[PDB]
């Protein structure tokens, strides 16, 4: 029996992120003070960015799950359990990651 | 918008749960208001021995010349003071209170 991971750490049963306190954590970041004793510039900016990314992932997890399933149907179990990325050829730049999310 | 939750999280929530979440955040405009009925001065056409009624526009009570909700002035002030979409700042609250005004 074969298996594949669901994208974006979203539980298929609950249709949300694995972390159930994510909204509370975003609010904590919003009210927190980072890099400055007075002023919530960094906290507000990061909270807004994270909220946008969370909304996008929660909306679009389904198609990525379908694509992952289909492309998983092409490889056997030996390749599923044996293949590893050791050359480091496929990395992601931080700008590309934040833009992608 | 106001609470910063996804459509998926609130999809299964009913009317009562949605009302409580909005009201706790400080948003009081979570109720529908009925429209009064004004009797026609003359009997309707093709309706022998019957009366006719039409709803007054904008949920405004003709007797009082007021909106049906008598706490609208206090409700708008509460919206302006409260905080939505952000822990600090009144950008959202003052904009909507001015527009509803």
């Amino acid at each position: 029996v074969g298996r594949y991971y669901n994208p974006f750490n979203i539980d298929p049963l609950t249709k949300k992120h694995v972390e159930d306190r994510l909204e509370e954590f975003i609010n904590q970041v919003q009210v927190g003070r980072f890099r400055n004793a007075s002023g919530n510039a960094v906290g507000t900016t990061l909270a807004a960015f994270l909220r946008a990314c969370r909304d996008k992932t929660s909306a679009n997890w389904r198609g990525y799950s379908v694509l992952v399933s289909r492309y998983r149907s092409l490889i056997p179990n030996e390749l599923f359990e044996s293949l590893r990325n050791i050359s480091g050829e496929y990395n992601i730049n931080p700008q590309d990651e934040h833009s992608f999310f | 918008f106001l609470t910063n939750t996804t459509y998926d999280i609130v999809n299964n929530d009913t009317i009562d749960v949605l009302k409580m979440k909005l009201r706790n955040q400080g948003w009081p405009f979570v109720e529908r208001y009925n429209a009064v009925e004004i009797d026609m001065s003359v009997e309707p056409l093709r309706s022998p021995g019957q009366v006719g009624r039409y709803y007054n526009p904008f949920n405004i009570d003709p007797l009082t010349k007021k909106h049906v909700e008598d706490r609208l002035e206090e409700f708008i002030n509460q919206v302006q003071v409260g905080r939505f979409r952000n822990a600090s700042g009144n950008a959202v609250g003052t904009t909507l209170a001015a527009f509803l005004r």
